[PDB]
């Protein structure tokens, strides 16, 4: 329950909130204080945190870890790379919505996870848009350019949260090959 | 006369299991499901009211549940917290509309929680059913629209019809209220703001076809099926 | 509260040291394993990451920190304007971290240098000594650190490979400081 | 029994405070546990907490034949002039938490303004239930009952007369 749960939404799993590979941030299903109630209220925030586990992971992957040493396309380049801090750009508004709970969970001395589950119930509904997003890239390999598309596709999606958070990643893309462009002309 | 075996439980614990259950969760150790019906919870009482009169009061509050617990069942599903290229981008702006009406309910059921620990006031049953009470009225509205709505439409249609009923629906629903009097102007101006948002994906198609020429009806959203452009624009 | 004296610690002192010893035991922090006064796995997955921002800097100012002097026989004197502006950049980075009000919570520290730490690892595991010994790696992955013109093309590389990136303007002091020459 | 009598003049059905659609509500027990007086004064109680029971009935059953515009704007008049029901009977707890002492005696001092009001405000939807009436001729036998002596009624069907006449003044101004 209490400041654990910020530092399992965070990145920072244990004891409680154990983390697991498969089905991500996982809460231990009996104890003597949680009633029926609320373990279940958990579990939407921990999917919700197992997407940020799961993006923090795909963010630190593909920039500064490795420079060109086989450094394959399909699987890096000046694109991915600049998706990953459009992405980085995106989630400065989850980092902020979860610094603002660390001045109430011992700031305002009692929280019930309902409140929580309100508060980052905003981010319930962006962070699997974006999801299915870097879930399209893992599995059809996309590369170089070829994501521009994907981007601007999702960003037709007509939710405005969601075209809002896709649009900043495609402020950054479109800079890179802006680059690319003011480099060959 | 054989005894009851039943669980003593205070008034404020069902208090919070029925805040828990509008704000839209799941399987409180009150209100039971059975099998997508919640119910009751059966040999579950207290003192200054006897068991089958509390079972009565659960049983009108699970019956608002049903209404919240199903448009929570269908948030989940239309939005994917559970095909490739069948992006209904009217039942993306329908179930977005959903949702942003929700949080000033589903926090109204925080405040309340909120004097419920971090005070001393005296509060109960009587003293907050009545509280609730103009905005449990609004819901039996928003399951009657989206019962007709949408609960009601059959297993296998079209891209074209099951966008077109929705589109229909919304607007007698709001006929229905605007003549009525003022009697609460509350319900006009809840039912007008789903509809503006439902538009959307129809109003935008219509911009690009009048002002950019094309028209981008994909997965086939549209009422006026441009599969003739696709043999046309040069059998003229 | 028991901990968060990390942020002079990105410097050095306990909280993230190298400590240059036996990776097994005596590669030391200050890891309270088990009890410890009452903070569970989650708070020591915090501070074990602050060590690796930690121990990089401590090795990367280490092997920044020794001069040459046109002394050291191995090490034209490209190395030395490259060491310069390396230094010019801890320089910096101390002066970022000692401006922090300690009156900030551990997430906000664990947060807040996310830029510099993935910026830093880059730098460290550019030259041999990020791989050194953080706690994962045991002393292994050490290599030949290049001098002279294959410093000063592969130094080129670094900027076309990051011509866009968060690390660019970073390896384009360092270059124009190794240029001198 | 203090808190039941409380949510059978509120509506829900209980077991003390037996129910049926025909007798309305009717406590009829031989309780050990009560000075043997009592239940002709809760039967009493029940007749008002019955005009809300059936009176309610009527209001959930609407908002062609019955169902007409008029009927519900009537009909959700009868819930803003029945809402002071409503809140009259959250207020009944307060005193009861607090003094030990007092006996349901109290709670007839208390509820016996609305005596006058529900019996007889209970036959004009019981007259446009057992007649039928329509579209703006409901807007007149609202008036037609308005015309009475007791100043309690005289001014519950004045109230829902000017929410109803909202309505006719409104379609009223479409139309001009």
């Amino acid at each position: 329950m209490i400041h654990e749960l910020l530092l399992a939404l965070s990145g920072y799993p244990g004891s409680i909130f154990t983390w697991n590979k498969r089905s991500g941030l996982q809460v231990s299903q009996d104890f003597p204080f949680l009633h029926p109630s609320e373990t279940s209220v958990l579990n939407r925030l921990c999917r919700l945190g197992t997407d940020y586990i799961r993006f923090t992971e795909f963010i630190e992957q593909y920039t500064g870890h490795v420079q060109q040493q086989q450094g394959q396309g399909g699987l890096h380049g000046i694109y991915l790379r600049a998706f990953c801090t459009g992405l980085d750009s995106v989630l400065q508004p989850y980092r902020q919505a979860l610094l603002d709970l660390e001045q109430e969970f011992l700031g305002d001395p009692h929280l019930s996870i309902s409140h929580v589950n309100y508060f980052l119930d905003q981010f319930q509904l962006l962070f699997p848009s974006v999801m299915v997003v870097v879930e399209q890239i893992k599995s059809q390999k996309i590369h170089g350019c070829q994501i521009l598309e994907t981007v601007y596709k999702h960003s037709c999606g007509g939710l405005p949260p969601v075209r809002s958070a896709l649009e900043k990643i495609l402020a950054v893309c479109h800079g890179v090959m802006y680059k690319q462009l003011s480099a060959w002309m | 006369y054989v005894p009851d075996d039943r669980v003593l439980v205070t008034e404020t614990q069902v208090i919070r299991e029925t805040l828990w259950l509008l704000s839209g969760v799941k399987k409180l150790f009150i209100f039971q499901l059975i099998d997508g019906k919640v119910t009751v919870r059966n040999n579950i009482i207290v003192t200054h009211l006897t068991h089958s009169c509390l079972r009565s009061v659960l049983e009108q509050i699970a019956a608002y549940g049903q209404v919240v617990f199903r448009l929570q069942e269908f948030i989940d599903e239309v939005m994917g917290h559970s095909s490739t290229e069948a992006p209904f981008r009217t039942y993306q702006a329908f179930m977005w509309a959903l949702y942003k009406y929700f949080i000033s309910f589903k926090e109204e059921l925080a405040e309340i929680e909120k004097c419920i620990i971090n005070n001393d006031t005296t509060i109960t049953l009587a003293i907050v059913v009545d509280k609730l009470a103009p905005r449990l009225s609004q819901l039996k509205v928003l399951h009657k629209v989206f019962s007709t709505g949408v609960a009601e439409v059959p297993p296998d249609t079209r891209n074209v019809v099951r966008a077109s009923h929705l589109l229909n629906t919304l607007y007698k629903a709001i006929l229905e209220y605007d003549n009525v009097g003022e009697a609460s102007e509350q319900t006009v101006s809840l039912l007008f703001s789903l509809w503006v948002e439902t538009v959307r994906p129809y109003l935008q198609t219509v911009d690009e076809w009048i002002v950019h020429g094309h028209l981008w009806d994909g997965a086939r959203e549209f009422i006026i099926q441009r599969n003739k452009n696709v043999p046309v624009n040069h059998r003229d | 509260e028991l901990v968060k004296d990390v942020l002079n610690v990105l410097i050095g002192v306990v909280s993230a040291t190298f400590s240059l010893c036996q990776p097994a035991q005596a590669f030391v922090v200050k890891r309270g394993v088990h009890v410890s006064g009452a903070s569970p796995e989650s708070i020591s997955s915090l501070l074990s990451e602050v060590a690796e921002y930690g121990t990089c800097y401590t090795r990367l100012s280490h092997f920044s920190l020794q001069p040459v002097l046109d002394s050291l026989y191995s090490k034209g004197l490209v190395f030395q304007a490259f060491t310069s502006g390396l230094r010019r950049y801890l320089q910096y980075y101390r002066a970022c971290v000692l401006s922090t009000p300690p009156t900030l919570s551990l997430l906000t520290i664990g947060f807040l240098f996310k830029k510099l730490g993935r910026q830093l690892r880059y730098l460290a595991e550019l030259c041999g000594v990020g791989a050194v010994l953080p706690g994962t790696c045991g002393g292994g992955p050490r290599a030949a650190f290049p001098t002279g013109v294959k410093l000063l093309s592969y130094l080129y590389q670094e900027a076309l490979h990051n011509c866009s990136n968060e690390h660019y303007p970073v390896l384009l002091s360092l270059l124009k400081t190794s240029c001198e020459p």
